[PDB]
């Protein structure tokens, strides 16, 4: 198969997930 | 299907949630929620009433400043709500945001 | 998790992407909305441009009347707009059914 | 193990699924 374009190209959210690395519940 | 699914809640609704766990508190949400300006929190679900816990020891001090000009200052403590009030608290920190 | 996930994009947004699959013309999205007032509609995107389908055959005539009454007349038709106005789209649904 | 009320426990979205029933897009 060939590549194609995502529908969703844009950088999303998904890279901010690490921002919970160390935190715990309150 | 799940990943692109998540993609147009992003999208929708501006809002990702990166994972949920239950600890012994109850059931845990990691969310990010953007327009650009973006805040990190927890929402914690316990029986329901609702937990939000701001992340934002990893922001640097130019991030803090803006997000603390503009939001509303409870939004970067933790805070406790009903959960009938979720919706609107999406909404507040949409309209913040923006 | 993806169905507890999709329960809190459920509560927190009051919106709930029911399947999505992916036809010649490009990828569709079965989706509700509500607040008790619902709107049923489908969401392709084609490459992006979105396309909005209103489901409405099943409704009552008492549903359609009410809906009529507060929603802005376009959401009863097919309509095509930028991806960049996905998310004004979900707010003016939002704001014009609570 | 036992029953356990669910966190979101009210009717969802989730019936209105058969609202696309006989629907084909546009």
């Amino acid at each position: 198969a060939e590549f194609t374009s995502p529908y969703f190209g844009r950088p999303s959210l998904k890279t901010r997930a690490k921002q919970f690395e160390g935190v715990s519940s309150p | 299907n799940s990943e692109v699914i998540k993609d147009l809640y992003e999208y929708l609704c501006n809002v990702r949630v990166h994972k949920s766990y239950e600890d012994d508190s109850g059931l845990w949400f990691d969310i990010s929620q953007g327009t650009y300006s973006i805040m990190d929190y927890k929402l914690g679900f316990v029986k329901t009433e609702v937990i939000y816990a701001p992340v934002l020891k990893q922001r640097s001090t130019e991030e803090l400043y803006s997000l603390q000009s503009k939001l509303p200052e409870y939004l970067f403590e933790t805070l406790s709500f009903p959960l009938s009030s979720l919706n609107q608290f999406y909404n507040k920190i949409a309209k913040s945001l923006n």
